[PDB]
């Protein structure tokens, strides 16, 4: 099958550059180009330019010509987009794509790019504890986005709210709930898992009754 | 460039009836092998896009055969001939027929269902951050239809403004309600100068609340 694995998301100072990568498998790389889309709210979908790593030839929206340089490296099947001069006009969900073929469009799985002169902060993670019982997490005054919430390390997934993060005072802050049934807790575990890619912090905060 | 204008910016349709979404280009799209590459993509939140019609007409395998498209000289047409739950989210044309590829500004097609209740929980400052020196209360309103429904917070049963900040869920793909989170941040000097604190759902419509409550000296 084929996959195109991306770079984590990365927190950049304006007047930095940033080389983000996109690593191809199950085809025969060199055959096919990868294009890659820069996703910014308010802003829609724009189509940045592609590479053909058969010739290294490269085709861009002429919005990003000496701003974003697009290579390959055959050797490793790798495609990398990077962006010079940065400012906050940069920052974006940036998606590579692979040519579509007959069994499915491939694209990868987007790299969040936070371009701003504050330091990284890892969230505060409190528990919001008191038929179906809600419970929650409170995931307090972190920079940048994002952060990944799941439950029982993702094996419970059914009946969760995680909400937009809201900035407030130059940090986010986001909640998530997740309803169970009473016959499930405290008699099992829940945990929320809170993990943070720019501190590299994870933290699991156990649901417990007041 | 070719401009890519889509009509309209959102589309609210009741569950099983259709929808139809139009995307008209500046100039001309046909590719000079005689082919119009248009295509039709659904992006769900937090996913990346997936690709629905391409050459203006043609379905991709595996999407369902409820979507279909159409068009001719700038005008092309997404139709979903019944809508359900999953197909919520912003649909964009896109072309590929003359650099630079241009997407349309995106349709967010919204589904209309019944009215219903959110179920209110409050939750008092944990232990945890009260130790830390804050105080946050936290109301979820889960599972509500329709979207517009509004908060108010009282402290001691007088209403409260400062330090209230809500934050809405995109509409859920299994029941097609809205939720929301409002968050009253206070310091812990002042939440531990108060007893009782109240979060109070009204809908535009009706003016009955649904209230939770709590008192810190219990």
């Amino acid at each position: 099958e084929v996959q195109l694995q991306q770079s984590g998301p990365e927190l950049v100072k304006p007047g930095a550059s940033v080389k983000m990568s996109c690593k191809a498998s199950g085809y025969t790389f060199t055959s096919y180009v990868i294009h890659w889309v820069k996703q910014k709210p308010g802003q829609g979908l724009e189509w940045i330019g592609y590479i053909y790593p058969y010739n290294d030839g490269t085709i861009y929206n002429e919005k990003f010509k000496g701003k974003a340089t697009l290579t390959s490296d055959t050797s490793s099947s790798t495609v990398y987009m990077e962006l010079i001069s940065l400012t906050a006009e940069d920052s974006a969900v940036y998606w590579c794509v692979r040519e579509r073929d007959n069994y499915g469009v491939y694209w990868g799985q987007g790299t969040t790019l936070t371009v701003s002169s504050a330091k990284t902060t890892p969230p505060s993670v409190y528990p919001l504890a008191p038929s179906m019982v809600t419970l929650g997490c409170l995931v307090k005054g972190y920079f940048p986005e994002p952060v990944t919430v799941t439950w029982n390390s993702g094996s419970l997934s059914s009946g969760v709210h995680t909400f937009p993060a809201v900035l407030q005072s130059d940090l986010y802050t986001l909640s998530s709930s997740v309803t169970v049934t009473s016959s499930t807790w405290p008699s099992q575990t829940i945990t929320c898992n809170v993990a943070h890619p720019a501190s590299s912090t994870k933290v699991d905060k156990k649901i417990v009754p007041e | 460039d070719v401009l890519l204008t889509q009509t309209p910016l959102s589309l609210p349709v009741s569950l099983g009836d259709q929808a139809s979404i139009s995307c008209r280009s500046s100039q001309s799209i046909v590719h000079s092998n005689g082919n119009t590459y248009l295509e039709w993509y659904l992006q769900k939140p937090g996913q990346s896009p997936e690709l629905l019609i391409y050459k203006v007409s043609n379905r991709f395998y595996g999407v369902p055969d409820r979507f279909s498209g159409s068009g001719s000289g700038t005008d092309f047409t997404l139709k979903i001939s019944r809508v359900e739950a999953e197909d919520l989210g912003v649909y964009y044309c896109f072309q590929d027929s003359h650099i630079p590829y241009t997407f349309g500004g995106g349709t967010r097609l919204e589904i209309k269902r019944a009215d219903a209740a959110p179920t209110v929980s409050i939750f008092p400052p944990s232990s945890e951050q009260l130790t830390s020196g804050g105080a946050s209360v936290v109301c979820f309103l889960n599972n509500f239809y329709p979207k517009d429904i509004n908060v108010k917070w009282k402290i001691d049963g007088s209403e409260r403004q400062n330090g209230v900040l809500n934050s809405w869920t995109d509409q859920d793909s299994k029941d097609s309600t809205y939720s929301m989170s409002s968050t009253l941040t206070l310091t812990k000097d002042e939440y531990e100068r108060h007893n009782s604190y109240t979060c109070e759902a009204t809908h535009k419509t009706s003016t009955s609340p649904i209230v939770k409550s709590f008192n810190r000296n219990e």
